[PDB]
């Protein structure tokens, strides 16, 4: 078209990228700058129809979920599928203890305050440009 | 040293102190709201 | 040499360049500016695709949406401005038992107070304090969007916890006991902030629960209604300002058998005597002029014989519903001895007139008469405010009449009535409107008189330590009296950073981060709580402007009492001297601070920034104060009130046309006609106004015709026509209530932007006239740099 | 030797005695200023 007014921005994915950046800063992430940049480009790809935009978001949701799982240090799906039966057969006390040790309240508080700050910013300061700039900076640093 | 002990108990817990402060605010607001309703009803009669 | 240009450059581009050069030469723009503009244009069109229709469509409405950029006025560093604005936009977003209940209340209260004490007195590391800040601020923000009184109480308690934390931190770990110079001034600032905290706490208590008293219906029988006497004391006001008051009084919806209107004249003027004789109202002109207005009212009471006495100022016109909306409670409470009504000002106040915000910002006094008196109503501390009030004469005779000691006689007589056991009441609906002060000097003077009287009452009657009087009443009165002792703390606040910047003196011995993490929550929570409580009464950050205007003139007289028609625009130099002096001191401080940011110790990098931002806030406040001190043009004899009413106009040939009244004054009206039916600039016109279902006719002469808008001038009216006109324009019991209800709410960020613009406007105002010539150059330089920065935001 | 004992007391207690000394200095300065103004006016 003449305008190509389809660069609406990352919208809710700004919080996703901010969470990834914060986790990487904390040191718990195996970050993939190339995959993150490709995913951001996919999210920012202009589409004429709004139906195609919605379909792209729906398709990118599980892709983003899988990318977030991959970029972490959690074990892969093979271990989960092999140990699901053992976890089901384990006692409730061990599962409760594992859940308690898995959850960090400091992490939850940091994520919540980051979400509130993201809400405030997205109300006053847009975040797509900052996210793209940070991703480009990380890619340049890693490649160089 | 009891105040030192209490401070050291919550030395680095901002979330818990925020929760406690909100609880205190809500309860004191309720008590004041009740008292002021009573005084307002007595005042307009 | 045009052949070479034609050969080297394609003729369209050559013609474009020649035309642009000629246009900029005709407008006086430099040729080098045109060359740079063309260079930027070509380098952009080759390095930036301006052929994209998206940007063309944006440019189509760019002028309307962004009129601050001119394509025909090049300036140095334009591309930097374009990039900065683009970056801003891309960044920016486009029941039970008694004992059990008392024990339950005790345990709940003690648990809550213990938790509050823990919250106040918990030392932190900066990250923990910041998290606490964000969490409590978010709680306040959430509770803000919840209408009602419970949310107001929650915000009050949260603000009190934050402020107590701040004061605890200041008194524990900010006082530096190392130097004899970093001690006296630091303690002075600490005492100023403690006074401010006490004033804030007492104000929160005062308006913790507005009573929202409602009128009590009067008995259906008209023989049980009481006799009321209206007093209008005048000393030197012209008859043109008391005529409307008397006409509105003559039209009050009260039985004329039980309504006597008195005109009290301390000047012995014969015009007022003849006016009273003509209109049929009473007249008293006492031979001895002692005790001023209080003595006049006492002498009037010596002759008047009525159950109730209602005191009206000369400029205050009552609505016809005043007595019906007021007298209900006097027949319900036998102990009542005083009722108060809000003071409304249809005339523009000096702030509203000079600063250009009349119907946008609320009045200075609508916080008091809208919230503070309603709060005092609950604690039975609603004091007499001079006018728009009714006093039962039986209690007033016991106390010996209006008190004659202090210059604020109304507050004194109300205090005496409260000390004799009688109560008071307040009614929120504005039923009388008056004239505001015509200049800043008048406002300063009347505030000075009020403050002197209040300090005199504090020193003489001493509500804290007297006779029978409830504790809440004591607190309310002492808060009203302490409100006028805030000049010294304001001066300290305006002159505090200059201490450190000029003479090295650590007032607050803490890192700038901790100061920002402790002082800021106090201010934020106070602002939010007030914005919720005094929502449609006072916009944020405006109270400081009034305080700084009054401070230098109220501090001396209050301290002493504690011990014992604008033809041309102009700047009141005499009034504005303190503001200019404080501006000079603060800016010499900022020059010293700019020096210190480089040639001072590097460790004092954030501290200098904190002091500089304090100085900048001081300068904005003082600039607003100066902006108040320039008087706008005023050539209107009578002030106009913007009110929309349907009407009709009658010509001498018998044709009638509809019109919409848009404003009215004492001697004229302004109407709008859809199509300018038939009217010329000298023709007589009969104006048809409806009060309910009744139509009234008033002779008028056309003064101005400017298309749809027509200005009318009232013909000499008879007494009955005057009464009807007042009842149809001024004394309508809908204008003032809807006026107050149409005030916009409080938006702190928009208020900050408005105050910044006001300070800039005041600086530009002083960039034209200068008492001391030398200041001229400095002011011009400041304005120049300021507008350059504004153009480069 | 009132200055010697005053300095010794200030060294002993730097919190309450410092405030008391500051208040006394302020009061003495005010009294001396008033006396000097009265003398000059005569
Ligand atoms: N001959 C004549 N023309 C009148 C009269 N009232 C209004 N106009 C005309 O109508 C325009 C709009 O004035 P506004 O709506 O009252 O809005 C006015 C008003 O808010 C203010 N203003 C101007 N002069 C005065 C003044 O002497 N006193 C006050 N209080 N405001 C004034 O400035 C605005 C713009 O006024 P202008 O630029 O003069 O432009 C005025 C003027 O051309 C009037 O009584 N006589
Ligand atoms: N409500 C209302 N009343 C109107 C209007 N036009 C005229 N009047 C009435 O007619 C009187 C004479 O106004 P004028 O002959 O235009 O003579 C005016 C005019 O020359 C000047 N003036 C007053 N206000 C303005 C204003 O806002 N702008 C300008 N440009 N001149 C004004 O001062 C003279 C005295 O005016 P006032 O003292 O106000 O007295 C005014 C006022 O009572 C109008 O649009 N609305």
């Amino acid at each position: 078209s003449s305008l190509w007014q389809y660069w609406r921005g990352l919208s809710g994915w700004n919080f996703y990228f901010l969470v990834k950046f914060g986790l990487l800063w904390a040191g718990y992430l195996n970050f993939h700058p190339l995959l993150n940049l490709v995913f951001a480009a996919f999210l920012l790809m202009p589409l004429p129809r709004y139906s195609l935009h919605r379909l792209r978001h729906w398709i990118a949701l599980p892709i983003g979920f899988a990318l977030f799982w991959h970029d972490t240090w959690l074990p892969g799906p093979e271990s989960i599928m092999s140990q699901g039966s053992q976890v089901a057969g384990f006692s409730t006390d061990y599962l409760i203890d594992l859940v308690t040790r898995f959850i960090n309240w400091q992490m939850i508080g940091a994520i919540f305050v980051l979400l509130v700050a993201w809400l405030f910013l997205s109300q006053w300061i847009r975040i797509t440009v900052f996210v793209v700039a940070i991703l480009l900076w990380l890619n340049v640093l890693t490649l160089a | 040293p009891w105040f030192e002990r209490l401070w050291y108990a919550l030395a680095n817990h901002p979330i818990l102190l925020a929760v406690l402060a909100a609880i205190s605010v809500i309860l004191l607001a309720w008590v004041l709201w009740r008292l002021l309703r009573i005084i307002s009803r007595r005042r307009l009669n | 040499m045009s052949i070479l240009t034609r050969w080297l450059l394609i003729p369209p581009v050559n013609a474009r360049l020649i035309g642009r050069y000629r246009d900029y030469r005709r407008h006086g723009a430099s040729a080098f500016s045109a060359t740079l503009g063309c260079f930027w244009m070509i380098l952009a069109w080759i390095f930036i695709p301006l052929e994209h229709p998206r940007w063309q469509r944006i440019r189509a409405e760019h002028k309307n949406l962004y009129p601050h950029i001119n394509a025909s006025r090049p300036r140095p560093l334009d591309p930097v401005r374009y990039l900065i604005q683009t970056c801003w936009l891309l960044i920016g977003a486009s029941h039970l038992s008694a004992g059990a209940r008392r024990l339950i209340l005790g345990i709940i209260v003690t648990f809550s107070l213990i938790l509050a004490l823990i919250c106040v007195t918990q030392p932190f590391n900066p990250l923990a304090q910041f998290i606490f800040l964000m969490l409590l601020w978010g709680v306040a923000l959430i509770v803000r969007r919840m209408p009602g009184r419970f949310s107001a109480l929650m915000l009050i308690v949260l603000s009190l916890t934050v402020s107590c934390r701040y004061i605890w931190w200041r008194y524990t770990s900010t006082l530096n006991w190392d130097d004899p110079v970093s001690l006296v001034c630091g303690l002075i600032l600490l005492f100023a902030e403690t006074y401010a905290w006490i004033v804030l706490v007492l104000g929160y208590f005062q308006v913790v629960w507005p009573l929202n008293r409602q009128p009590v219906p009067l008995p259906k029988d008209m023989s049980l209604w009481p006799s009321v006497d209206i007093f209008v004391p005048t000393y030197n006001e012209d008859l043109n300002v008391v005529k409307n008051t008397i006409y509105a009084s003559l039209g009050i919806d009260w039985p004329k058998d039980k309504l006597n209107i008195w005109i009290l004249d301390d000047g012995g003027r014969e015009e007022f005597r003849q006016f009273a004789q003509n209109v049929g109202v009473k007249y008293i002109a006492r031979t001895t002029h002692e005790h001023a207005k209080a003595g006049n009212i006492n002498n009037a009471l010596k002759y008047a014989k009525g159950e109730f006495v209602s005191i009206f100022d000369c400029d205050h016109v009552p609505t016809r519903s005043f007595l019906q909306m007021t007298m209900g409670w006097f027949l319900k409470e036998k102990q009542l001895a005083m009722m108060q009504t809000p003071h409304h000002f249809f005339s523009p106040d000096p702030f509203e007139r000079n600063l250009g915000r009349f119907r946008k910002t609320p009045n200075e006094g609508t916080l008091f008469y809208g919230l503070v008196q309603d709060g005092n109503d609950m604690w039975d501390a609603t004091f007499f405010c001079g006018s728009c009030a009714v006093i039962r004469r039986k209690p007033l005779d016991e106390i010996g009449g209006i008190a004659v000691e202090t210059v604020t006689e109304d507050a004194h007589t109300s205090l005496r009535l409260h000390r004799r056991g009688y109560t008071s009441a307040y009614m929120r609906i504005p039923q009388a409107a008056g004239l505001a002060t015509e200049s800043l000097s008048a406002h300063i003077g009347q505030r000075i008189r009020w403050a002197r009287g209040m300090v005199q009452i504090f020193r003489l009657d001493n509500p804290l330590t007297g006779k029978g009087l409830k504790f809440a009443q004591r607190l309310c009165y002492v808060n009203a009296m302490f409100h006028f002792l805030s000049g010294i703390p304001r001066l300290i606040f305006l002159t505090a950073p200059l201490a450190f910047l000029l003479l090295h003196a650590y007032i607050i011995y803490a890192p700038a981060l901790m100061i920002a993490l402790f002082v800021l929550p106090h201010m934020i929570h106070a602002s939010l709580t007030n914005s919720k409580i005094q929502g449609k009464y006072r916009h944020s950050f405006w109270s400081e402007i009034y305080e700084t205007v009054l401070a230098w003139y109220i501090a001396p007289p209050t301290l002493v009492a504690l011990i014992n028609l604008v033809e041309e625009e102009y700047v009141d130099w005499v009034i504005s001297r303190p503001y200019i002096f404080l501006v000079l001191l603060n800016l010499v401080g900022v020059a010293v601070g700019i020096w210190r940011y480089f040639y001072g110790p590097p460790t004092e990098m954030l501290t200098v920034v904190v002091s500089m931002v304090w100085v900048f806030y001081n300068l904005i406040v003082l600039g607003g104060a100066v902006a108040v001190s320039v008087e706008s043009k005023q050539v209107r004899r009578s002030h106009r009130v913007e009110m929309t009413m349907p009407a009709a106009i009658a010509r001498e040939d018998g044709h009638l046309f509809s019109c919409t009244v848009q404003d009215f004054s004492d001697g004229g009206l302004g109407i709008k006609i859809n199509g300018q039916a038939q009217i010329l600039e000298g023709q007589k016109v009969n104006l048809l106004l409806k009060r309910g279902q009744q139509e009234y006719v008033f002779p008028t002469q056309v003064a101005r015709v400017m298309g749809n808008e027509v200005g009318l001038k009232l013909m000499p009216l008879t007494t009955q026509q005057h009464i009807d006109f007042v009842q149809c324009t001024f004394a309508r019991a809908d204008t003032w209530a809807l006026w107050q209800d149409s005030y916009p709410e409080d938006k702190p960020l928009e208020s900050l932007l408005d105050i910044l613009k006001l300070g800039f406007r005041g600086y530009r105002h002083l960039a034209e006239f200068a008492p001391s010539s030398v200041k001229g150059i400095f002011r011009v330089l400041t304005s120049l740099v300021s507008w350059v920065v504004s153009f480069i935001p």
